[PDB]
């Protein structure tokens, strides 16, 4: 298609703003690293005591 | 006489699990993904030179398949070689058509 | 987490507090009302921003590599290739997981922290003036008006001007 | 560790306690006794057991691999088989390593906070009933029998009920 | 950083002072003077080269691994070679840059809490001599020449050979 990305993979492009990707080990520009996980949360905010 | 002061911070009525050192989910009142699980499914032609290789693969449009001339000297960043593409052409083999290839 | 504030001394959050991450409530003659600590709020923040940037950087960025799909057996070489990106993809899964959790308990810590600091500063502030309740609450022993919280809340709080009236009311009135 | 408490400002341990991780010595009109506290001690377990699972969790599972032991030299290839598997031996050593430092640190740390938590919240029930020694004991200014000291360690004590007589003994009798 | 007291309770630090990393700075009746603490700056250092001697510990040492530079093109196995070196130095260079980060912060962490530890032992030593001004300082309440001060420093000022003196100023003269 006619899109803009930089990180291309067998099964389309993919953007790479995070720092990790589980779509394919097959990948080819600017990409995220593959790792087995299909999420990983990083904590942005403190602990969550609600009342 | 007296008032009374009370430190405090904010919470949020649904937080998000997240995994720690030392426990497996721990809620927090915000988290970000690290992981990006998934595509639209289509290749973009925009930064990188995608030359659809249509019904040809690499060595057939190098050698000359009458089907593939019409990849006659096309540049490429990335070349994409599809599942169908087929010869029809003379029967050949190449030794260590991998290396060729790549 | 390693201060006892959050999810620790100060019971629970404030579902309501959504100006600052970290804040005041008190009661004085007057009423009552809230505010956020815009000052350590940013603190944490800047922090958790700071990592933030750090882990989401810049892009691995390969293009010519080795093939990781095969159509045909064929052994040894094969077989080492395999091996290779296996054994790759295995590391970085480590190594995304161990930086996630660390990072997690962190950020935990951290901002339990900054409660614990935003507590022993407005303690100090207070001097001999006040007496905590243990959970967070400060009972201050002298007629304190909205005026004068601002004070405490925007670091300028003079105790001596309230020193006698509270020692007095504090020690056996 | 980070805190102070753990041989810090809490002398040394005692061999004796051997019902819990943390507690307490009390000494007053009736006598002596001990008793572990449950809950801080079954803090530090939990989150000790919590790291415990995280890193002996779920095993690598291989099964047709490379081959790592040769008979015969053949140069190029089996050159970069062994290079494969001892970068890769040396690159799960290192993590291996550091990841038991990291971990060993925290664990004291974590457990050093668990012991300045109990202190700072017994510290905070007995109001201005008490005083520090400087030693992880505090100088009850009040007549305080057994099941004084079991309200304390229970959490229930109430200083006003003891207030004045404190507050008399300590300033200037 | 985790404590507060480093470029946090503690306004800044002091230039001058070459003969320790922490110290005293006091103000009595027969002037002013300065004094390292070579306790918890030793504690500090220590730690410090602790982490020290195990980052910068023994080396790789490597003899014959496999080519990393080629002169002429192959394909496959050339692929291969390259793919592994390359993921190899890919992975060394993000656990330098992690241990790097981990350890630096620590050391900030470590030393902001060597600096809290100096002050709250001060302050138990104190007992209810002084008052925290909330800068670092204490404010003690009752006659202390060099030789008081001197057994502060050197952790033997006994507190009751002062305490009515102390008590007397402090509340309301
Ligand atoms: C991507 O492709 C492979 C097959 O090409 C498949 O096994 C994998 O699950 C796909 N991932 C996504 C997100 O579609
Ligand atoms: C959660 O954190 C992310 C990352 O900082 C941010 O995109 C978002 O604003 C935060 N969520 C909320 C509700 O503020
Ligand atoms: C603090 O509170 C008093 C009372 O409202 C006010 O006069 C003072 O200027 C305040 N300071 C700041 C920085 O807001
Ligand atoms: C605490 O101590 C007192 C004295 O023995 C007792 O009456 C009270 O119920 C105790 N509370 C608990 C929870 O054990
Ligand atoms: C502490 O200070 C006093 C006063 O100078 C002195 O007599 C005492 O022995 C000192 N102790 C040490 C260990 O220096």
């Amino acid at each position: 298609d006619t899109c803009i990305s930089e990180c291309i993979t067998p099964n389309g492009s993919i953007p790479n703003d995070k720092p990790f990707q589980n779509v394919n080990k097959i990948t080819y520009g600017a990409c995220p690293k593959y790792v087995k996980q299909n999420t990983l949360k990083l904590a942005t905010g403190m602990r969550n005591v609600p009342e | 006489s007296t008032a009374t002061l009370c430190l405090g911070h904010h919470a949020v009525p649904n937080g998000t699990l997240v995994k720690t050192i030392t426990d497996d989910q721990i809620e927090v009142t915000n988290a970000t993904e690290l992981v990006q699980s998934s595509s639209t499914g289509k290749i973009c032609n925009n930064p990188h030179r995608i030359l659809d290789g249509i019904d040809c693969t690499l060595i057939d449009a190098l050698l000359g398949d009458p089907h593939c001339d019409v990849f006659q000297n096309e540049t490429w960043d990335l070349f994409v070689e599809r599942s169908k593409a087929f010869s029809n052409c003379y029967p050949y083999d190449v030794p260590d058509y991998a290396s060729l290839r790549s | 987490g390693l201060f006892g504030a959050i999810a620790g001394f100060i019971e629970n959050g404030w579902e309501g507090m959504i100006d600052g991450w970290y804040g005041f409530r008190h009661q004085n003659s007057e009423g009552t009302g809230q505010a956020a600590d815009l000052k350590s709020t940013q603190a944490a923040i800047d922090q958790i921003n700071g990592k933030l940037n750090r882990v989401i950087e810049k892009t691995n960025e390969k293009f010519h590599q080795i093939e990781k799909e095969f159509s045909e057996v064929e052994g040894r070489i094969q077989d080492l290739e395999k091996y290779v990106e296996d054994t790759k993809i295995d590391l970085w899964s480590y190594n995304a997981e161990l930086l996630v959790a660390l990072e997690n308990q962190h950020t935990i810590d951290l901002t339990d922290s900054e409660m614990n600091k935003l507590f022993e500063k407005t303690r100090r502030q207070l001097r001999e003036n006040a007496e905590e309740m243990g959970n967070g609450c400060f009972k201050i022993y002298h007629k304190c008006d909205n005026a004068c919280i601002e004070s405490i809340r925007n670091g300028t709080y003079d105790h001596d001007v309230y020193r006698d009236e509270a020692l007095n009311n504090r020690f056996q009135i």
